[PDB]
């Protein structure tokens, strides 16, 4: 499901090598790697990023992320 | 050419400073309101330069008033100064093409790059402190300076002079907040990491600002413009893009990415990276 | 064969971490990891792609993409 | 804990294989190499980046840090 | 020997995983992995890049490529 | 050894996959595949790099390099 919809408000690496970003309000981390650059290049052009998971909870994890330009 | 820059006041002082930008450069078409604008110099000769006469630093006296910049009028650099007391011009030495009739020219081995000045003059721009009272120990400095190789003290008062005079021509940000120091509290301008990294990337923002056309924002590396009076409060005067250059590499100006004009090669800098699986497990 | 040619629409991580880009109209996906970046980099400039692939199903996958800055 | 805010002053990566950062006055350290694309991008694109650890001094590595468009 | 130096006219990811780049109208493939994103980020800014090679026919390898700031 | 700070007149991705930077009018390799597109992102926005080395002939390795904004 759509979890968060919006710009990356700020995206954080964290030290068991997740990396968070705060979408729409609510914060949600990956494992995977693959995202974090992809993330923030997101972050930083301003796209609008939609997390999706089947766990929806801010602070919960995702691994599925949509990314759209304006 | 010869202009006064008048640090008397505020106002003599931005006065100053937009006459010379009237007379050397030519409003963007797209980011100009009033006679306010983001300008581009007028293309001159090289070797062209124009003289800035340093005046008002004890305010609205005729005192002080031996100290001429001598400008490359294409990029704004102070090629070197004059002591018009001994008709004396001190030239850096990157600026051997620039030639003064009429005063001896003392050529020097002190090129006029920030990193040799901050090195020579034990400051670093960030953090630098300038008030009516330091222009006018940095103006004395200069008056004494004598020999072909920038002194601690002399390179303290170019660093400083430049902040006042080439970086606010060219930033009306650091016009701004630097004007605040002629002001009758005598308060201190500190030279921000801010102000620092606008003159840091005045080349980049050249080649920029020129393709701007009402976009939402404006991104050239560390800088950022979210509309037009951010750029026009900040940005005041830009190399003509047609010692600072306006291309690093690459052949394309801008990027629009969600109506945000990118420095292309800012974007091009984090969209290089490869898959960071890969990236960080291929040690 | 060209799938697909015209810029990305909006690409999307998967949860398998293979990605997803949707051009003219179509969704495509590749499990090559290193096309993530090159296809978000494509798309936040405004490349027009071209997927190829032998077939080129709807929600197929693809690992042949030309990159042209027009 | 917030260690240190504000944009990269420098980077460097030594040949001990640790990647520093200059943020706020103080130099600190990581060798996670996911960092070093992250923080980089940060650096040139001027980003505002929160250095945290468990405990904050200065040259202690981290393996923490967020990233804020301003 | 130096095959082609100009700006790269389109790039592509190929099924083999090597990266094709076309220069000065001719077509290069290199399997150097670390090329892709290094070559499509100088594709997009219009850098100016040589590629070098063995053999400078269209269709060649290379494994060296320099980028230049003309 | 201070070998040279400045920006980087071309970089080249090496056969051997090493990848070469000219500062300073001198050329200076880096077997390091961290530094490859920290390095090429110095080069696209003109940072001053800062490269440190036991040696400083042209056509010497090194290792630490330092990214800097000025
Ligand atoms: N001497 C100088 N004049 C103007 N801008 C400068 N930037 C660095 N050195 C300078
Ligand atoms: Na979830
Ligand atoms: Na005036
Ligand atoms: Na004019
Ligand atoms: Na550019
Ligand atoms: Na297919």
């Amino acid at each position: 499901a759509d979890c968060a919809k919006g710009k990356i408000e700020f995206s954080k690496y964290n030290e068991d090598d997740t990396f968070t970003v705060k979408v729409d309000g609510k914060e949600y981390w990956t494992s995977r790697w693959n995202l974090q650059p992809l993330l923030q290049s997101a972050q930083l052009t301003g796209m609008t990023v939609t997390i999706k998971s089947s766990t929806c909870e801010s602070g919960s994890g995702f691994a599925e992320v949509q990314f759209n330009n304006d | 050419r010869e202009f006064t820059i008048d640090f008397s006041t505020q106002q003599s002082y931005v006065s100053s400073l937009n006459s010379i930008r009237t007379e050397i450069s030519t409003p963007l078409e797209h980011i100009s309101q009033g006679t306010t604008s983001v300008s581009v110099i007028n293309h001159t000769p090289p070797g062209s330069y124009f003289a800035v006469d340093i005046r008002g630093l004890d305010v609205y006296q005729a005192r002080f008033d031996h100290l001429r910049l001598i400008i490359e009028q294409n990029n704004l650099y102070v090629a070197g100064f004059v002591n018009t007391a001994t008709n004396t011009f001190y030239r850096f030495s990157d600026f051997t093409h620039i030639s003064v009739p009429g005063v001896t020219t003392v050529s020097m081995t002190t090129d006029s790059s920030y990193t040799t000045l901050q090195r020579v003059a034990a400051l670093e721009r960030s953090g630098m402190q300038i008030s009516r009272h330091s222009l006018v120990s940095s103006y004395l400095a200069l008056m004494e300076f004598s020999g072909n190789t920038m002194t601690r003290d002399a390179s303290r008062a170019v660093l400083r002079f430049v902040t006042v005079t080439a970086e606010a021509l060219r930033f009306r940000q650091i016009q701004r907040e630097f004007r605040q120091a002629l002001s009758e509290t005598a308060p201190v301008y500190t030279m921000t990491p801010g102000d620092v990294d606008l003159t840091l990337n005045w080349g980049r923002i050249s080649n920029v600002l020129p393709e701007y056309r009402g976009e939402d924002g404006v991104r050239v590396g560390r800088i950022s413009f979210n509309n037009i009076s951010a750029i026009l409060g900040t940005v005041a005067v830009i190399l003509n893009c047609h010692q600072p250059e306006c291309q690093i590499t690459g052949d394309r100006p801008v990027i629009k990415i969600n109506n945000t004009l990118w420095e292309s090669n800012t974007a091009a800098a984090f969209l290089n990276r490869k898959s960071q699986f890969l990236y960080t497990t291929g040690k």
